[PDB]
């Protein structure tokens, strides 16, 4: 496709905005490291107590 | 919520049979997936803990393997003891969740149902109500179909099915389905009929009555 | 009716993350503060630039997937990825750990620093009532609770006031 | 040995709270905690909460919270559990459970985060209705003879609050062939159910047959005799 | 009224998420991001690095010449993108440790 | 003679019913007791570490060779060089996940001492004095039945404040 | 640490598989103790001020 992408997967090209990548362990590019895990998530805020 | 998926949700098999069941996890979970048998009228009763652990006293049959995702149950040699729902339950995260559940039951060679209409009792009529009670008596497997037709037209919303558990000697079930009418409606038609589709016969079987004849 | 941090969160103060609610004889007030908010909204945003800052860029590598059985050196060859992918899973998993751990620490921290920062301007003109409030001993109208929210409540003006009223 | 002893059954209106308790013996109680589990007729498990009898901490599902309280008393060994603002679609078996080690730092394998003993159960009906006895009406075997050999009769039982209803036939006397249905619940709040039997058409103009339906809640007892329609 | 009350609190939200730290499989904080890239569009952007589609053709195949390759002479590229389409139509050949050739082509 | 004193540089080897608890001394004599809300708080930590430590799997079937009977050169110094390779990450992350944990645990034990304490300390508020040691000198009388009320919460400070304003002034 | 005998890692010609292979087990070593020293000064640095910070306190 006609886009500007660092990273390329077999999959097709992803973005480098996050530090790891479970798309694909063939990668060229500038592109997140491969992981297992599809989900990891890093909090942005404090504990949420409600009431 | 972490969501538990069982497989299968029933299951047939004989007495001496290998059979395992397979539990699902949406997330990771360790080990910590338990299993437990329901008999039908009893509480559960724990049989795996902790993914691998027999309960102590339990049967050496059951055995419990997996970590993280995936996880199974398996029986060596199946007993008339064994015939019961299972479920499986992950305690490493709150609220702990179970699955839906897989019904161990009898196999059993193929049996057509023997259909049976039965119209109201005129005794119901006389207080304002009318039910007709269509009676499948000992079939096997469960999947059935019946359908209503009064004076060919199909009806929908004003029936009621109930099944039994699997008799102790034929291992069948039995099913009524009862439609319901106030005596007006009832008094309007003729011809109330109730049509079975079961996998034991070639083609639908429909038994019928006129009302007001006998 | 009004009780502090040691209890619960507030869902009604959207225009910051800490801040003040009082009664006094005006009415009752609630207002965010803006400085501690930041400070700890400064400190997830730099971890937010930090676990993105090295780049990661690999051209000609190993094949990784094979459509032949070889024998030794493509079992070398799947042994090595396979070893590295679980390197560096492991690591993604500490990471966040860690991080998660450190900005609950942290925003736990903003809230105690404002609450003896508070403690510290008050001084013998007020008391903890235990649920994260102050009893603040003397009449204390709106300009006198913003003095203190901007840090300029000057204690003796009041201590004799609020001295008499502590001590029957 | 350890036992989960529960509270006997209860029968509710929708507004008002349900309390369920929990008797343990044979462990040490507040060395543990317990689990509450329930099960809606012909429905999976599903899990209320949980509470500490080392702290009398809890742990409530999403769901059930405001709604759930459960409470705890090491002098007595027993754990209780209270639903307020009920439903219809509360109306389950409730089971204890013991659940999670406490005092003590453990190992996975050691730590107990399974459900084991579990209570006999306790049930919990949720209606807008009030006792009530049932009615019978007979299901006379119909057509030509049925079929040629195997003729079937049964009984209906309508209209009736709470459950169960026992049924019989012939006092018990006949025992074979016979097919009684699990009771379902119409839109008017009550039950219904029947029950039916397969009897050699032959013995129809010999045989009487009677079924008896024994209901306790409302003290009532019917007997029907069962006889072919004579046109 | 002689006296008055000052509270310190912190913000909450109605639903917020669950994380993880060394201690708790789930605690639940007012906000999280993801540091897991899972999704992709499907496609191949041709920038800012030079992509060479082989379509029919492998780069051993555009390498020796195999005449449906001919449009490959003097090419150049960062990424030179095999197809499972591909397939040869000149000579039957063998080379022998083709990956390495491949590789040494390629890089 | 022997005078209580508190955590400050000091454990109790006499406490076994509970990681955190009381000592008090007053007008019936001397007691003790567990608080449980805060033992099971820090061994909860404790034991939510210890799952997280053992939840992932690592299951490997066909690997390479790794123990070789012959001299043979390049491949064979190149498999020895990967597991070599490997063992020494595994053996850094297994040394520092360790001493973060060990860190972490010996600072959230802290951490529930001194809640407590404040805990304490907010209960009391001006009837008691902080005696720099661990305990608080509880300016009124105060039976058996007002230490329970401190242990469990309830105390009301009211109650006793003019009492014990009388004896600190 | 102590290292001896290893593994070549620079080279004068093309070879192909086996060098690609050599090449990418030491990068791969070495951008996993890169990224371990980077995290080992930050989680120091950070007790370090936390500590010190401490006994001030
Ligand atoms: C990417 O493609 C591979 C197969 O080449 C597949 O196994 C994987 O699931 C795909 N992932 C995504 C995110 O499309
Ligand atoms: C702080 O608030 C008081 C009361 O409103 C006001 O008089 C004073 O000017 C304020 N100071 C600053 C620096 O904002
Ligand atoms: C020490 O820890 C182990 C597990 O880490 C636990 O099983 C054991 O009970 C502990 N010892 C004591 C005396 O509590
Ligand atoms: C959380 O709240 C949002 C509304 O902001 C709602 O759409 C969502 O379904 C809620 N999630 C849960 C799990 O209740
Ligand atoms: C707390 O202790 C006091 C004094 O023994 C007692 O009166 C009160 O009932 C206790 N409260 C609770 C909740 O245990």
């Amino acid at each position: 496709d006609t886009c500007i992408s660092e990273c390329i997967t077999p999959n097709g090209s992803i973005p480098n905005d996050k530090p790891f990548q479970n798309v694909n362990k063939i990668t060229y590019g500038a592109c997140p490291k491969y992981v297992k895990q599809n989900t990891l998530k890093l909090a942005t805020g404090m504990r949420n107590v409600p009431e | 919520d972490i969501q538990m998926t069982q497989s299968p949700v029933s299951l047939s098999a004989s007495v001496g049979d290998r059979v395992t069941i397979t539990c699902r996890a949406s997330q990771s979970i360790g080990k910590f997936l338990n299993w437990y048998q329901q008999k039908p009228g009893r509480a559960p009763k724990l049989l795996i803990y902790y993914a691998s652990n027999l309960e102590t006293g339990g049967p050496s049959r059951f055995s419990g393997r997996g970590s993280e995702t995936e996880f199974s149950l398996t029986i060596s040699s199946l007993q008339p003891e064994d015939f019961a729902t299972y479920y499986c339950q992950q305690s490493n995260n709150v609220p702990h969740t179970f699955g839906q559940g897989t019904k161990l039951e009898i196999k059993r060679t193929v049996a057509a149902p023997s259909v049976f209409i039965f119209p109201p009792s005129d005794e119901q009529l006389k207080s304002g109500t009318a039910s007709v009670v269509c009676l499948l008596n000992n079939f096997y497997p469960r999947e059935a179909k019946v359908q209503w037709k009064v004076d060919n037209a199909l009806q929908s919303g004003n029936s009621q099915e109930s099944v039994t558990e699997q008799d102790s000697k034929d291992s069948t079930y039995s099913l009524s389905s009862t439609l319901t009418l106030s005596k007006a409606d009832y008094e309007k038609h003729k011809v109330y009929a109730c049509e079975v589709t079961h996998q034991g016969l070639s083609s639908p079987v429909t038994k019928s009555f006129n009302r007001g004849e006998c | 009716a009004i009780a502090g941090f040691i209890e619960n969160g507030w869902e009604g103060m959207i225009d910051g993350w800490y801040g003040f609610r009082h009664q006094n004889s005006e009415g009752t007030g609630q207002a965010a503060d803006l400085k501690s908010t930041q400070a700890a909204i400064d400190q997830i945003n730099g971890k937010l630039n930090r676990v993105i800052e090295k780049t990661n860029e690999k051209f000609h590598q190993i094949e990784k997937e094979f459509s032949e059985v070889e024998g030794r050196i493509q079992d070398l060859e799947k042994y090595v990825e396979d070893t590295k992918i679980d390197l560096w899973s492991y690591n993604a998993e500490l990471l966040v750990a860690l991080e998660n751990q450190h900005t609950i620490d942290l925003t736990d921290s903003e809230m105690n620093k404002l609450f003896e920062k508070t403690r510290r301007q008050l001084r013998e003109n007020a008391e903890d009532m235990g649920n994260g409030c102050f009893k603040i001993y003397h009449k204390c109208d709106n300009a006198c609770i913003e003095s203190i929210r901007n840090g300029t409540y000057d204690h003796d003006v009041y201590r004799d006031e609020a001295l008499n009223n502590r001590f029957q | 040995q350890v036992q989960l002893v529960q509270s006997g059954p209860e029968v509710k209106k929708p507004g008002a709270s349900v309390k369920v308790s929990c008797k343990a013996s044979g462990y040490s109680f507040s060395r543990y905690g317990i689990s509450w589990v329930r099960q809606a007729p012909g429905q999976g498990l599903e899990w209320l909460g949980w509470i500490s009898g080392y702290t009398g901490n809890t742990n409530y599902a999403q769901k059930f919270q405001g709604r759930v309280t459960m409470t705890t008393d090491t002098s007595t060994s027993t754990a209780s559990m209270e639903l307020r603002s009920l439903r219809s679609d509360d109306t389950a078996v409730y089971y204890c459970a013991r659940d999670k080690k406490q005092g003590e730092v453990v190992l996975p394998a050691a730590s107990f985060r399974w459900f084991a003993p579990w209570g006999q159960g306790t049930l919990v009906t949720v209606s807008s209705a009030s006792t009530k006895g049932p009615s019978v009406f007979p299901l006379a075997p119909s057509s030509k003879s049925t079929s040629g050999g195997t003729a079937a009769l049964g009984c209906l039982v309508k209209d009736y609050f709470p459950e169960p209803v026992t049924v019989s036939w012939n006092s018990g006397a006949l025992t074979s062939g016979v097919h009684t249905f699990p009771a379902v619940l119409q839109s008017s709040g009550l039950y219904s159910l029947s029950s039916v039997v397969t009897v050699p058409s032959s013995s129809l103009g010999t045989q009487t047959y009677i079924c008896n339906v024994n209901h306790k809640p409302s003290n009532t007892k019917v007997d029907k005799k069962v006889e072919p329609k004579s046109c | 009224n002689s006296t008055a009350t000052l509270c310190l609190g912190h913000h909450a939200v109605p639903n917020g998420t669950l994380v993880k730290t060394i201690t708790d499989d789930q605690i639940e904080v007012t906000n999280a991001t993801e540091l897991v890239q899972s999704s992709s569009t499907g496609k191949i952007c041709n920038n800012p690095h030079r992509i060479l589609d082989g379509i029919d053709c492998t780069l051993i195949d555009a390498l020796l010449g195999d005449p449906h390759c001919d449009v490959f002479q003097n090419e150049t590229w960062d990424l030179f993108v095999e197809r499972s389409k591909a397939f040869s139509n000149c000579y039957p050949y063998d080379v022998p440790d083709y990956a390495s050739l491949r590789s040494l082509v390629a890089s």
